[PDB]
């Protein structure tokens, strides 16, 4: 039977058979339930909305993420995402399509045994496995070394991969992504008083940050001319007609993904952690990774942001290196098409963790046999 | 051997001193 | 006047007047600068802290050490760690007290030029000599015969030396230390979701390095039992009272020194450079070297690590040779004491560096006399 | 000549020179004007009146707040209320004296820009500051280090500092307070049929509220009592001598600070928010944040409201954390007694925006110099 | 069939059929085995790679020798690279082609046998040889009588040579070549910090050697004048484009040639070696051996060496003697010229070893037949 | 006082008083230097090491050996050499004690010139003589007749001698002994790969000479058997521990005295030279030295030696006559206490070199009174 792959990543779902050049399920990973009184008999009313379901019911719902920072902090809810995923919007029996999971790599091993308990005990799939984001978003670019940058809505992660051979004392997780930029929007839109405090706002600022923010290429000049000139500020309309005039906080905000320090985040930065992660493999290889920097995850899609991060690492890296960052169009889809790709390779159907080894082994086998 | 003073791990290499002399 | 013995390792600085049997000043070799705004007046705010000033400030400041791998990288900071050192903590004028330092064999000319000129220049000293840490921790274990393995905060290494007559060629230096265990330990806690990044965090978990690791008997067998029983686990509380637990973690840790290629270090562990150093040796030597393994440094201390070192050396030493190894109590003091004894030795007065000898042959002086 | 504070929150303005150890002038921040005909001529009849002017003919005003959450909207009447504030009040020419004004974190920067604009221009103010009352809150207490927890009449904010070094990114600003709760205690109050519609009836409800509110130690059990007994039922009469009597609503009123879902504020409550903001901080300082929570505000002055806190946070926080909340006396007047002491330090009269710096840089500066 | 030679000395293969001028392939005498995890499916990942594959990944693999110091330390390996010869390299089956292998003298019995035991059983090759590197450099010349000094990667080794008749007595080896001269010139870059410590780097470092060192005329002021001036320092680029810069390192590391004590080898140089060997030689053609010197082996590329060699001897030989080197181009490939000279010599086609001898007499015929 | 016998034979100094049974003093003719750098204080000012110290340290001394082949070629170590045996050794003060020396026949006069020179300027001594150490060799077996073969470290001769009487013209020296014997073992223990190479490993190759080697009395028949089975391999084991296993090697070592073209030496053996000099001897004479064949010096303690130098003349000389080999236990000290003898006879004291004859007749007296 045609597998199956579902990118339990944060913030959106995505879904889909294996072998189709896109998911077909794409919905945000939200459980929301009713805030205010059940006044209105005569309906069902019911106990609980996920995804688009609470997306159109956003303005009464408490919208929440049961993971989080790659980590799923809420099985109860989550069982509630597969469940959907599966039954509403595929549409389809998991007890007869092979699931191909993936997470975040240096994630708690809890995560990996919950979701095989989960997978193979309430949905009784045939078989699964749980591949590293990164790894899946070389064969949606089809290159087979380079350092993956994946960005996300919960976790940043860098991994350098030659040939294979995925360098796994070099991987670098960054915890800072969409989630941290959606709330340091709504933290510099108070500055001219756009008060964002609800999740449903939360869920507004997200909007406005894919549709207005841009990542400046030379950030001092570009704050100067929103300093000194109105031509970089756009109006956005939000839900109830209210219009709002954004500024400097529209590259000020993804901004804060070179420069941590403005949520307080000490690490370095994602041009500064990319050179590192660079500068802990062997010097050998380090030519072809600066030559095949590879970016996937949604909060890649910001323009200029390629621009941005190649003049870093060009100030970064020796003089000499051609650095070239492969920044597609759909990368943001990339670890889904890699997953696409990987399930429906001849020589993955050796991987599978089958039901019988569950059964032997319980959830410690997902340890041995995945990377 | 238990801790000893530098003030007796001196000596040792002074005897050793005059034993190499 | 009383000569002064100042051991800029890394990690700590033992520093102290020689003849006293331990360092009467031992501080973590930090510079700590302000991470945060400076909302608060009537303060001095001051620009930096040092040592347990930044220790007692930790979570407001980016904690940086200026020694790396044995190797000083930021002179700015370290002339402020040697201020500190002697102005505050031993409060005395360096004018007047030649000054004993130290550092690890195989390490740059240019480190020990520049502290020349440092110790000469900024602090006007008298005299200046720069021992071998190594040749140190033989004074202090009243030996003449012996392979020292001295293993650092940054640097490990090898030094044989038999009746005097230290070996050049048959020294090994490792770059493989309380640093990488530091990290590697911080990646591995990371597997049960205690996420450590900041550097604060690092300094936490070298404490928990500290209080709960210790290196296997036999790792196959202490992995099956950490895996097998909860008997080792044992329970750690962090600084807001929170409670972690570890387990296979605790030997884990300190077992990459025997198996460096858990950090992807490629070269030989430490019982392997070691019986290699002693292969370089003469063969008429082994033996004594054999009987006189001597260890010394901070991540010697490790419960276990002299009955781990010395099954292994048995394993690969010929089957007749009575393998000792010399790892006894304060030998993370050792090197110190060894300066202790050095600096107060009647016949190493001829050995300082004058301030004469600089004035005339400028900081080469320093590679012509000092071994 | 001595420096000026004038602490325009919500709800009440505190004013009075600097090095004084309470504000010489209290009054509220309402302007009124003649809702009525004015069909007696002979008199004045002003067409407006600030302060006790207005609450001495509250019943024939309509009254108005000009600052509102903690923002100015009306500056033709707060304009009004500062030149009440130096001329008929403090009864002083502002063009003499150095006014620390002070405003709420985290809140427009117009309001900041044209409080300058206001005090350069229309009161030739020879220099200008504008503190964060949260860090005005600590100089009253004496501390250096802690949470302060500010809950005015119109906003309620958290702001940690250690040091000095208050940490942007864990302040966090609730839009709820006094007269969120003087709105619900008139929603309850029509419970019984105490109908309070009129902004004069808004204002005796802020005094019943102030009389006879206090916070239920454990809310459950007291609404049990007040539902099974009388005992906690208290009388109270209203300025035309008709008596009240008030129950479950001396409580369930400000409880809905720790239970906002009963305004329908989604946001977590004042414990959560107060919990939240520790966890935003870095982890070696939660404990002396836990050591050091500081209250300020009117809205904390509630008998219990210290003993609920406390109990809410000891269940939060780590069993082991000491934790401790200085809620002393006249904290209602601890961010005016803080600005008293900032303004009359001797290091702070460097910090001033003088006026050669607003001719300089026009209302820009306030941005970069204060914090 | 045309004969096959092919010269499995250290670091290099060299091999091509008999009767062709130059080696027609050339390639490391490397096994590289993958470091790293097998992170990435949907390749061969294959176990091994070999020669130029190995250096193509050399970043990726633990690059081993199979040959160390002329003797053959992992037959399973050496299997490997002789399989690679024939099959990929060569692309020829060796059982048509009878091959002449060589090694260096006084080597060990069992490697010899180990090598006949391997071309008669497992390749099945008609007949063989195993003629000592040295009397194979004379047929590149042209030579009947000279001393050969043949200085290679892992041995070097002095033959006399009188008109044939080899002195046997005469012959000296050294153990010391460009694999120590790699290890030198890694430990002296480490003087200046250029830490170098994988397989990788040292296959770096010995680019470095090949492309920079050369042999100082006059040791004492070629380090005198490295010391005054930086004329003699040279810069290099390594393969991810980083600067290293080297200066009395550049004639120091090939200099222990001369001076094996600074490797802390005990034996007399190379130069006194030679003359050693002439001493040994009788009296009547110590003339002849001095008007023929014989260099061979790529450690004896270095320029300049000939010049220094000849000074050298010609201090240490007798005055009146005409010391002279034939040290011409090629000198590199001279031992496989010499083989592809012997093996194609019409009087030398009685000499194999053919495989009827094999059968009859075991390994212990190559010991009766050849040299 | 009593006379002083001092045989600076090669390789061992025998020396003590006449009329002892046995020298008192045996030690090795080493002067050992220091190789290495001298790193700790406690050693360097003491930078030689002669005898017995020299072994006690010597896998840290470049060992020499001041007489070589019987010649002193290195006055100054030699000379230290009469220092330690005269002042630490025998604790004696020569210029007290006539001090008998002894050499090779058929030696330079510059040496017995060169020794009476230092003997009598040197160290004063009252009288000298220097005896033939065949010669010597005869006294302790109580001969008036017999050939004498010597065979020392580095010479052996031999000389006949007839009721007194040597025959200058059949004396032979043939410049072969066991440090040719140590070097070829080291030459065919290359050939199973112990390498051997410093002095310190040719002081090694002497112990296991002395401990395993014997000489083969068939030595067709020996090499057949050791070639057929391992029934006389041996193993020995190093000062490390590290076990060697020995062969045929056992016995082809000692089998070139009897083979010299082994070693690539012209001469005809010592059994040939034997008999040779027999044949110089007048033809009465020869069959009283076939009868008297005394043998003497360390390398003629190898098992079978006489039993193979008995077959061997026997098969020179003719038929009748009954050769006949006195070997007796102690051979290795024969020229000592022939010595002591000789120093202890009544007759002798006549034959003094009087240091008033040195003092008239300089160096050359020592030609006209000695033989
Ligand atoms: N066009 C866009 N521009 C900027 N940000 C975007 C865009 N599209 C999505 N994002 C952001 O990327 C994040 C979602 O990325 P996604 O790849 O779905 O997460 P994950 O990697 O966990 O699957 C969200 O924070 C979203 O706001
Ligand atoms: N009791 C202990 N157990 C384990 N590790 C320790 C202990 N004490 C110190 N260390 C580790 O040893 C290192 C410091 O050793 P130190 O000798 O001070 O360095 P250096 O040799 O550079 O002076 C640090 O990594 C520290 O965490
Ligand atoms: N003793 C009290 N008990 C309860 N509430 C009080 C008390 N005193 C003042 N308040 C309330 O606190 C608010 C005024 O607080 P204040 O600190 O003056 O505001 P701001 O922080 O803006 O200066 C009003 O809503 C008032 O009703
Ligand atoms: N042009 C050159 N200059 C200096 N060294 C060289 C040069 N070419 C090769 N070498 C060194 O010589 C060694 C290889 O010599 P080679 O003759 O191939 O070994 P073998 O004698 O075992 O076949 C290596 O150490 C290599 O670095
Ligand atoms: N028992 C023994 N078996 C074999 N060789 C021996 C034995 N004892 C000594 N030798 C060898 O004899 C030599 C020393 O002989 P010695 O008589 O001391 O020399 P010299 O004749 O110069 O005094 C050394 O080469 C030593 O190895
Ligand atoms: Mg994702
Ligand atoms: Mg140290
Ligand atoms: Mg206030
Ligand atoms: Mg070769
Ligand atoms: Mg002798």
């Amino acid at each position: 039977t045609t597998a199956l792959v579902c990118d339990n990543g944060s913030g959106l779902v995505k879904a889909g058979f294996a072998g189709d050049d896109a998911p077909r399920a794409v919905f945000p990973s939200i459980v929301g339930r009713p805030r205010h009184q059940g006044v209105m008999v005569g309906m069902g009313q019911k106990d609980s909305y996920v995804g688009d379901e609470a997306q159109s019911k956003r303005g009464i719902l408490t919208l929440k993420y049961p993971i989080e920072h790659g980590i799923i902090t809420n099985w109860d809810d989550m069982e509630k995402i597969w469940h959907h995923t599966f039954y509403n919007e595929l549409r389809v029996a998991p007890e007869e399509h092979p699931t191909l999971l993936t997470e975040a790599p240096l994630n708690p091993k809890a995560n990996r045994e919950k979701m095989t308990q989960i997978m193979f005990e309430t949905f009784n799939v045939p078989a699964m496995y749980v591949a590293i984001q990164a790894v899946l978003s070389l064969y949606a670019s089809g290159r087979t070394t380079g350092i993956v940058l994946d960005s996300g809505d919960g976790v940043t992660h860098n991994v350098p991969i030659y040939e294979g051979y995925a360098l796994p004392h070099a991987i670098m997780r960054l915890d800072l992504a969409g989630r941290d930029l959606t709330d340091y929007l709504m933290k510099i839109l108070t500055e001219r008083g756009y008060s964002f405090v609800t999740t449903a706002e939360r869920e507004i600022v997200r909007d406005i940050k894919e549709k207005l923010c841009y990542v400046a290429l030379d950030f001092e000049n570009e704050m100067a001319t929103a300093a000194s000139s109105s031509s970089l500020e756009k109006s956005y309309e939000l839900p109830d007609g209210q219009v709002i005039t954004i500024g400097n906080e529209r590259f000020r905000c993804p901004e804060t993904l070179f420069q941590p320090s403005f949520i307080g985040m000490e690490s370095a930065g994602i041009h500064e952690t990319t050179y590192n992660s660079i500068m802990k493999c062997d010097i050998d290889i380090r030519k072809d990774l600066y030559a095949n920097n590879v970016m996937s995850g949604g909060t890649t899609m910001y323009p200029g942001i390629a621009d941005r991060m190649q003049k870093e690492i060009t100030a970064l890296a020796p003089s000499t290196m051609k650095i070239k960052i492969i920044a597609p169009p759909e990368r943001k889809y990339s670890v889904w098409i890699g997953g696409s790709i990987l399930a429906s390779l001849s020589t993955f159907q050796q991987m599978w963790i089958t039901k019988q080894e569950y059964d032997e082994a319980g959830p410690s086998i997902v340890h041995r046999k995945c990377f | 051997a238990p801790r000893r003073s530098v003030g007796e791990l001196r000596l040792l290499f002074e005897a050793r001193a005059a034993s190499a002399a």
